[PDB]
Parts: C-alpha cells; sequence; structure tokens
C-alpha cells in the first residue's frame, strides 16, 4: 500500500544476489553448499513467495 | 478542433512478442510437443 506504483517493461539486465564471504573464508564452502541446497528444497521460492 | 482531432489522429490489445512478453492479463502457450515449445525452451533472446 498505497499501491501507486507499478513495475514496467522488461528487466534491463539478468543476475543474482550471493551470500558473500572475506576471500579465502572457513564458511565459503559450507555456505554455497547450504544456498544449493535451500534452492534445491524449494526454501527459495516459498520464501519469496 | 475535436472533429479535427478525430480525423487527424484516426489518419496516422497485443502487437508483438515483446508485448505478450511485458504483461500476465493474457496467458499464451504453445503445442505441448513441437518445434515452436523448442524455439522458446531455448531461445537465447531476452524476449
Amino acid at each position: 500500500k498505497p499501491c501507486d506504483t507499478m513495475k514496467v517493461g522488461g528487466n534491463l539486465d539478468s543476475k543474482g544476489y550471493g551470500i558473500a564471504t572475506p576471500k579465502g573464508s572457513s564458511l565459503r564452502t559450507p555456505v554455497n553448499l547450504a544456498v544449493l541446497k535451500l534452492s534445491e528444497q524449494g526454501v527459495l521460492d516459498k520464501l519469496k513467495n | 478542433a475535436n472533429l479535427a482531432a478525430f480525423l487527424t489522429v484516426e489518419r496516422m490489445p497485443i502487437e508483438s512478442a515483446e508485448d505478450l512478453s511485458k504483461q500476465t492479463e493474457i496467458a499464451y502457450g504453445t503445442l505441448d510437443s513441437g518445434s515452436t515449445k523448442e524455439f522458446f525452451r531455448r531461445s537465447k533472446i531476452a524476449v
């Protein structure tokens, strides 16, 4: 609300949001695998909806 | 003045695939099995 704005036209580009960690972080591999697990189990679609 | 506007404008709701892509009130599809469906499944064109 107040529902007074609108998206017009197609997207100007195509890209993605990612979970970021410091270069060389110990968390890089587990968090990359978790995002793929959350992707494959449908969690990311449910959360956007 | 308004009659002139009517005639001048008349002298010069989907018109394209871009139109279909930008909206959702009008549904659109293809043959469930065909080269048309494959054209879309593999198109690298944004629209």
